[PDB]
DNA sequence: GATACGAATCTTTTTTTCCGTATAGCCGTAGC
DNA sequence: GCTACGGCTATACGG
DNA sequence: GATTCGTATC
């Protein structure tokens, strides 16, 4: 069974409104999905929040009570140029929203593993780098000093020296 | 390397009983069990080697023959068997005279791994059912068996109590003490208690105490004596007890525990000794 | 006899209405109440947030009176194995209701420290008796949870206390136990919290014990320090210029000083002059590099111990090494 | 039997080598009974072990060398027989995590449970060996039993001992004695027993053969003194290790050859070493100090030596294989030499 | 109605997806185990699943039994599934033994065991071990024959702990034999391998124009070929194959081909990680299949002691030292992560890029060899008791208290040393402990 | 006769849960 | 009618 | 997956 598509999804999703006449938005179902990433379940409970919670279904309603997958924003972080950008942006995303260090730098391992456009060296380095970082975690030190770090050396390795 | 031996239960009581009472506990302690043939008496060993060992003394003359003859010091013949066909065989003979019979039972060693053959004889009611065994043992050599010694036991602080005979009145009341401790399923260690006559048994724990003593009257043939044991012993040594009319029990501070029983068969005693070391310290 | 109570176990809201921070979380869950209709709850974020003491006013909520039979709590206290899940779970929800109707409620507090097997097993449950039961799910960690699991459970994000919940929560304190705090020693507090009202709740206990005479005596900034033993604003900006513009002996000497004067720790210092640098606007990206590298290290290196003289100084080196590349 | 028992001091005041620790051996046995836990540390052979017998021989009486060796055994979380030999004296117990690996933690403990219950004095050789679990239970063991038991540990290059073992005993240092002193100690020996002794020379020789191990230099002189037909000659080749030969071979085959070839072979040199028990840690030191006495190599590649070494060790002291970090060192070496 | 690879087994030893060499020296061994008095007393077969390991002794049984059997013709299976009032479990396997041993002589039947009674138990395990090397060691003048057949297939990862054993990581004979049963004179083993991809033509071939008629009704005659020869060239399971086909014939739509994955080797991954795989050029996605189909044996430290063994075989040790170096700085490095994924991870992506770039055509590599790492831990062992019994003999003729640090480091060498002048010019060991020290 | 294909070889010694056996305790019936 | 002992069963242990 | 030796087929 291969992961559902959007369009699949969407379909199910519109026949669950006509079925409990509830008000949408395109916007707020394209959210929806956006956010399921293909679970079909997921969808359906995110939906199923959305209307409970707030009642018409838009995108502000909809990232108001579920939040945007954070394998997306690890991507992001990772993929950034600048170090300040990619500092900014794990701050604000995962040290803010609450999220734990070692959730963190499991889901780069994975991302890491799952990235295209980038050089089997650079991608070993990054994966070398975040398993230190992991064992430094699991060891005891779990600041964001050393997600900074890693960060700082992913940044260093990418644009070489 | 010729051992053979006739054992005949109806004809002597008591020394047939004293053999079943250490077959069974050297088959309830633990398998196999060692047999030294000395030439004027039989020794059972029981050696682990924490756990106890028993060592019990059986004389010549509880058998009504014991020829045994070796090329070792004293014709000292030693075997290990495996207590539970021993333990069949025995129950089945004792069945025999059961159902109603006076047969001798003959045991030989018929051939380092041998096997004894203990055959007797059985009459239901005018018929003839022989009844023929073969229990495979191993014969320990001259060394192997001068590796296993009893135990000698310091005087320094050991203190003796005559436990009161079964057939007394007190008996049965002294049995009912000592299996007072195994009614309880989540008991691993019995600390016992005599201070210079009473027996206490304390079972102390993290939410729970126990405080059984003896208010009888006891004696001491002839200072606190403190030792925790394991509970499993103690059933050996509340068996032992019913067992034995003479019981004689040694307490060593936090050193060990020493349970004498002896048969007075005056003649050469039977007598059963269970070396019980401390399970932990006090 | 809640006064013979800590403070963090004293102030545990009662109702829903009693948790600050989390006003999302919490007016959804209202909402769901009221509309008679509960999904399979989880709830997630760092510790002290709120997620036990919500869920347990929820409950209460829900059920009034019935809140022990109708609610079966298991924590990572208790056995959670492939055998208890397969039985007391399974029975508690497979039977009907009592009397209160509505539905039953399970807790699985601290649920990342549960077997993936134990997982694998409760989520058939979860699946198969929801028409009467409901399942909540208190995690701190997401990557100790099956996929299916976080599949089937509507996740519930607990963000760290802002600063607004923080000061009502301290006002309701200062109110309850007759206590002055003044309005510096408010935002010391509050930093030092790090989002977590449990750590803000021991140091105000540990304030009022610091006081001589608790009533008639404001807490200041100054008390907050010499209980919690964390340096002063000013120390560390001491500490940074003289690291930053003086030479190496009397930087050296401005740090012993410093950590001399308090008995203030290393690791301490470490935290706020990255906290200060964090603020510092540098346009070669290399020494943020070597800031951030140097000091990971260094922290590391506190944190399996070590000789602390060697370390401050490696500190200062650092620094100033990183500081180089400003140019 | 051997020389090296045969001459070793049993009191203290036969203790001749070092003066000053004598000295302070006499002030802590002057009061017995305010002895805290003492913790020996120098170089191996020096006699740090003899010094320990003295002084307990100097408290309680001649009587500590009447070692009685027993059989224990223990039993670690799951079920398991852990065969501990244990070599008891009077008021005088040795442990060593030699033969006990991981397991060292249950056996130490059950041990010092039983034996703390005057006091009783208990040796621990080798105490770099504990793997930060027995010294976890050791520090709340001595400073809670101090009163009815008291630890005295001899080992070399104390750094894997933990901060609070250390903050709770006594440092004493045993350095090493001068050439001039083993040469004395083995004029002492040739004198019981004569061995010709052609030159004076050649003790000088075995003395810094050793480099102040006594145990090395008395093993050499009875190996000469047997070989040569209970005679000495001034020419008598100097006898070494044969794992020393075995790694000078290979220092010299990873200065001649720098291949990947020369690699497999050294892989395979190194698994032999380590099949003869050899600690790797020392393997590592001996390699590295048998690159840097080539005289073809320059200041570079010596310093790019010793820096892989110290990387390479400490991978080493924090790795589970120690052939991945040798046969890193010795690739190393090689990518620096060519 | 019924499944096709039921419904077209094979009658005859004809129809059987066999190798020719391989039905010639199976048939060999089965004659030979005939006779009255047999060298091999049990035929132990290894390999792959439907690999034609059961029914080729099936229709050899068809054949050589009515022969042998005397005058007054299939297998006697072992069913490990009944359930006998008065039999516990681990008894059942005695008891069918016991009663399968009355089969010589005018009751002649062979013997196989193809379910094996349950083994990830540990106790019963140890009791088939003692049970069936008493067969072997049994004094009966003669058995019948006895056929074991093991099907070798990976154990996935059930529970976590750090205690998994051999049987707990992979199923195999190796695992549930031990060293005493293996190496027997009286046992013959008879390793399978996975169906070629002629025999599985052939066959796929035969069954459909054993179905002709369903075939040329859906339209699917003309495209019976390429789906023959994709699934013979996908998988070498006749089992699998044949499911396949049936599964692929009933449909009546576009449902794309599937069968199958089988596990990887531990010389395969071995290859895989040193050499690269063919028709995978992008070693980012050849890496992450390997780690995610064969994650047991990655995640093991016997792998990253075979790269370290066998990274010198890519060219026979002909690259630059450049290479070895990073390639054996990266293992080290893996090696003190304890044993996180991430450190698996880097290593075997270092290991492939590095072999990637120097990488070159006409390329004569080696052969590659389990690590010798387990002769070394013997040789410990054989160390460590030779030094137990020095310090016995030296703390017994006298008292002297040496460490084993000390015994390794001198008194291994030293010691013998004074042992032999003292005996020859004249205690107990005189040889050097644990051998001589070569090179 | 050249080549694609196939076989043989390249190998090993803490924590949770589960499967089957051991064992003690209690009830039912034969015998004194 | 009462007690002893054999068979059935629930529970802890082991690997 | 690589090497080496042996067959069957084109
Ligand atoms: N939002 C809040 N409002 C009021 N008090 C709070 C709030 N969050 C936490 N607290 C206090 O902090 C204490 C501990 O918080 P809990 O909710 O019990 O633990 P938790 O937030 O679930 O963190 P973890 O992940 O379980 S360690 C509570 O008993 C309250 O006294
Ligand atoms: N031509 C054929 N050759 C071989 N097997 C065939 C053939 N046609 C059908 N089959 C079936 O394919 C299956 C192959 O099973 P086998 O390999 O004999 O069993 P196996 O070797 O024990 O595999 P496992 O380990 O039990 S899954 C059997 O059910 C056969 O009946
Ligand atoms: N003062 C001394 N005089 C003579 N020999 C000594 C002296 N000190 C030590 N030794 C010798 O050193 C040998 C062993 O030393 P040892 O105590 O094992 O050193 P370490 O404690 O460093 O291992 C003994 O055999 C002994 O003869
Ligand atoms: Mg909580
Ligand atoms: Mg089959």
């Amino acid at each position: 069974y291969s992961k559902l598509s959007d369009e699949d999804v969407l379909k199910r999703l519109l026949q669950i409104i006509k079925l409990e006449d509830v008000k949408y938005t395109n916007d707020g179902l394209e959210a929806i999905i956006f956010t399921a990433e293909g679970d079909m379940r997921q969808a359906i409970n995110n939906l199923q929040s959305t209307v409970a919670g707030h009642g018409l279904v838009n995108a502000d309603n909809v990232f108001k009570i579920v939040d945007s997958p954070h394998p997306l924003i690890v991507k992001k972080m990772l993929l950034a140029s600048n170090l300040e950008d990619s500092i900014q942006i794990l701050r604000t995303d995962l040290w803010k929203k609450g999220y734990s260090s070692i959730d963190i730098v499991t889901t780069s391992f994975r991302v890491t593993k799952n990235l295209a456009q980038v050089k089997e060296s650079v991608r070993l380095e990054m994966i070398k780098e975040i398993g230190l970082t992991h064992m430094r975690i699991l060891e005891g030190v779990g600041t964001y000093l050393q997600l900074a770090s890693m960060l700082a050396k992913i940044h260093k390795l990418n644009n070489k020296a | 390397m010729k051992l053979k031996l006739i054992v005949n239960g109806c004809e002597a009581p008591d020394d047939y009983k004293l053999l079943r009472t250490t077959i069974n506990t050297v088959a309830s302690l633990r398998k196999t069990a060692i047999l030294r043939f000395n030439s004027e008496r039989l020794t059972i060993i029981s050696t682990p080697k924490d756990t106890g060992q028993l060592w019990c003394t059986i004389p010549h003359d509880v058998f009504r023959l014991y020829t045994v003859i070796s090329a070792r010091e004293l014709n000292t013949i030693t075997m290990e068997c495996n207590c539970d066909s021993l333990l069949s065989v025995f129950k089945r003979y004792d069945r025999v005279m059961n159902q109603g019979s006076s047969s001798n039972m003959t045991i030989k060693l018929q051939s380092p791994i041998c096997a004894l053959g203990i055959t007797f004889e059985e009459i239901v009611h005018n018929k003839v059912i022989m009844h023929s065994f073969k229990v495979p043992v191993k014969l320990l050599f001259r060394a192997q068996d001068t590796r296993i010694q009893e135990p000698m036991i310091n005087y320094i602080q050991l203190m003796m109590y005559k436990l009161p005979p079964i057939s007394g009145e007190f008996g049965s009341a002294f049995h009912g003490f000592i299996r007072r401790v195994e009614r309880y399923s989540n008991v691993n260690h019995i600390h016992l208690m005599g201070v210079k006559v009473e027996l206490k048994i304390i079972v102390n724990e993290l939410d729970w105490h126990l405080e059984i003593c003896w208010n009888g009257p006891l004696d001491s043939v002839i200072s606190t004596h403190e030792v925790i044991i394991r509970c499993k012993d103690w059933k050996v040594c509340s068996k032992l007890y019913a067992a034995f009319e003479e019981v004689v029990l040694a307490i060593s501070h936090d050193e060990s525990c020493v349970f004498h029983c002896s048969l007075d068969r005056g003649r050469e005693r039977g007598q059963i000794i269970y070396y019980i070391a401390r399970s932990k310290g006090l | 006899s809640k006064e013979n109570l800590p403070w963090v176990e004293k102030y545990r809201p009662e109702t829903l209405d009693e948790v600050y921070g989390q006003n999302e979380v919490i007016t959804t869950v209202r909402k769901f109440v009221d509309e008679g209709k509960l999904p399979h709850l989880l709830f997630y974020g760092p510790p002290g947030t709120g997620k036990t003491s919500t869920i347990v006013a929820l409950a209460r909520e829900i059920y009034g009176k019935n809140y022990s039979n109708m609610v079966l709590e298991l924590n990572a206290s208790d056995d959670r194995g492939i055998d208890v899940v397969r039985n007391q779970i399974k029975d508690f929800a497979s039977t009907r209701q009592i009397f209160s109707k509505g539905f039953k409620l399970i807790i699985l507090d601290e649920a990342d420290a549960m077997t993936n097997a134990a997982q694998n097993a409760l989520r058939r449950v979860i699946e198969r008796y929801t028409k009467n039961t409901r399942f909540c799910v208190l995690a701190n960690y997401a990557h100790k949870l099956t996929p299916a699991l976080l599949s089937r459970c509507t996740r519930f994000r607990f963000q760290p206390l802002p600063q607004e919940a923080i000061e009502r929560r301290i006002a309701n304190v200062l109110v309850h136990e007759k206590l002055k705090l003044s309005p510096n020693a408010e935002k010391a507090l509050i930093e030092l919290s790090n989002g977590d009202m449990r750590r803000v709740l021991n140091v105000l206990q540990s304030c009022k014990a610091t006081l001589d005479n608790p009533d008639e005596d404001e807490i200041s900034d100054d008390v907050i320090y010499e209980c919690c033993g964390a340096p002063r604003p000013s120390d560390l900006k001491a500490v940074l210029k003289s690291i930053l513009e003086d030479d190496w002996g009397t930087a050296h000497y401005t740090l012993n000083k410093v950590r001399s004067a308090k008995g203030l720790a290393l690791i301490d210092l470490i935290e706020g002059i990255v906290k200060i640098l964090e603020d510092y606007e540098l346009q070669n990206e290399e020494t943020r590099v070597h800031l951030l590298t140097k000091l990971a290290d260094i922290e590391y290196s506190i944190s399996k111990g070590g000789n602390d003289q060697i370390q401050g100084s490696a500190v200062i080196g650092a620094i100033k090494a990183s500081f180089e590349n400003e140019t | 039997s051997l020389w090296v028992d045969k001459y070793r001091p049993k009191s203290l005041n036969a203790l001749s080598h070092n003066e000053e620790l004598t000295n302070f051996l006499k002030s802590l046995s002057d009061q017995p009974r305010d002895l805290p836990h003492l913790l020996l540390y120098g170089p191996n052979g020096t006699g740090k072990k003899t010094r320990c017998m003295a002084l307990l021989e100097s408290i309680f009486g001649p009587g500590v060398y009447r070692l009685k060796i027993d059989v224990r055994q223990f039993v670690t979380a799951s079920n398991r027989k852990l065969e501990l030999n244990v070599v008891s004296s009077p008021y005088h117990l040795e442990i060593t995590p030699s033969d006990m690996g991981n397991n060292d933690r249950i056996v130490i403990q059950e041990l010092l449970k039983e034996v703390a219950q005057r006091y009783k004095c208990v040796i621990i050789n080798e105490a770099n060996s504990l793997t930060k679990d027995a010294q976890a239970a050791l520090r709340r063991t001595m400073e809670k039993y101090s009163k009815n038991i008291r630890l005295i540990m001899v080992c070399d290059s104390m750094s894997p001992i933990i901060a609070p073992i250390k903050s709770r005993c006594l440092l004493i240092r045993c350095p090493a004695p001068s050439d001039s002193e083993i040469s004395t100690i083995l004029s002492d020996v040739v004198t019981n027993e004569r061995i010709q002794l052609e030159t004076k020379d050649i003790l000088k020789r075995i003395a810094q053969a050793s480099n102040g191990n006594l145990r090395v230099s008395l093993l050499m002189l009875e190996s000469m003194a047997l070989n040569n037909e209970l005679a000495l000659k001034s020419s008598s080749p100097i006898i070494k290790p044969d794992w020393i030969i075995v790694i000078h071979k290979l220092t010299r085959k990873i200065v001649k050859e720098r291949s990947v070839n020369s690699l497999i072979e050294c892989r395979a040199v190194l698994y032999d070493l380590l099949a003869h028990c050899i600690p790797a840690n020392i393997i590592l030191k001996e390699l590295t100090f048998s690159l840097l006495d080539v005289e073809t190599l320059n200041t570079t590649n010596k310093s790019s030596i010793i820096e892989y070494s110290s990387v390479f060790d400490e991978r080493l002291s924090l790795g589970n294989k120690a052939i991945f970090h040798l046969e890193g060192f010795i690739a190393k070496v090689m990518c620096c030499l060519d | 109605g019924e499944q096709w690879y039921e419904k077209f087994k094979p009658n005859c030893l004809e129809q059987v997806a066999i190798h020719k060499r391989k039905l010639k020296d199976v048939q060999e061994a089965l004659d030979a185990m005939f006779l009255p008095n047999a060298k091999h007393r049990i035929l132990l077969l290894s390999g792959p699943s439907g690999c034609s390991k059961s029914t080729v002794i099936k229709e050899l049984s068809k054949i050589l039994v009515p022969k042998y059997r005397q005058n007054s013709h299939k297998v006697t299976e072992f069913r490990g599934d009944c359930i006998v009032n008065d039999l516990p479990q681990m008894e059942s396997f005695s008891e069918f033994l016991k009663g399968a041993r009355y089969l010589v002589m005018s009751n002649l039947s062979l013997i196989l065991i193809e379910d094996l009674p349950n083994v990830f138990h540990i106790d019963t395990r140890r009791r088939f071990q003692q049970l069936i090397l008493q067969w072997l060691y049994s004094s009966e003048p003669l058995l019948p024959p006895l056929v074991i057949c093991i099907t070798e297939c990976e154990i996935p990862e059930n529970d976590n702990n750090y205690r998994k054993f051999g049987i707990d990581y992979t199923f195999s004979a190796e695992t549930i034999m031990n060293k005493e049963i293996l190496m027997h004179p009286r046992l013959k083993r008879i390793k399978f391998n996975p169906i070629n991809s002629t025999l599985l033509k052939k066959h796929l071939k035969f069954i459909c124009v054993q179905n002709m008629k369903m075939l040329k009704e859906k339209n699917k005659w003309n495209k019976r070929q390429e789906v023959i020869d994709y699934i013979a060239q996908e998988t070498g399971d006749i089992r699998s194959a044949i499911t396949t086909l049936q599964f692929w014939a009933t449909s009546s739509g576009s449902l794309p081909i599937s069968t199958r994955e089988s596990t990887i080797s531990y010389f395969h991954a071995i290859g895989k990680v040193i050499h690269g795989s063919h028709s995978t050029n992008n070693d980012n996605e050849m890496i992450n299949n390997l780690f995610e189909n064969s994650n047991n044996l990655l995640s093991k430290e016997d792998f990253k002691l075979g790269i370290l063994e066998n990274y010198n075989t890519f060219n026979k040790g002909e690259f630059s030292i450049s290479d070895a170096s990073s390639i054996v700085d990266c293992l080290s490095e893996c090696d003190n992560m304890n044993g996180l994924p991430e450190s698996n991870e880097y290593g075997l992506r270092e290991v492939r890029k590095t072999f990637r770039n120097i990488s070159k055509q006409g390329h004569n590599h080696g052969t590659v060899y389990f690590p010798r790492e387990w002769k070394v831990r013997k040789l410990q062992n054989s160390f460590k008791v030779q030094a137990e019994d020095w310090l016995n003999v030296s703390l017994y003729k006298y008292n002297a208290v040496h460490s084993f640090r000390n015994i390794t480091l001198e008194f291994g060498y030293y010691a013998p040393l004074i042992r032999k002048c003292q005996s020859y010019k004249k205690i107990d060991v005189v040889d050097r402990i644990g051998g001589p020290i070569e090179a």
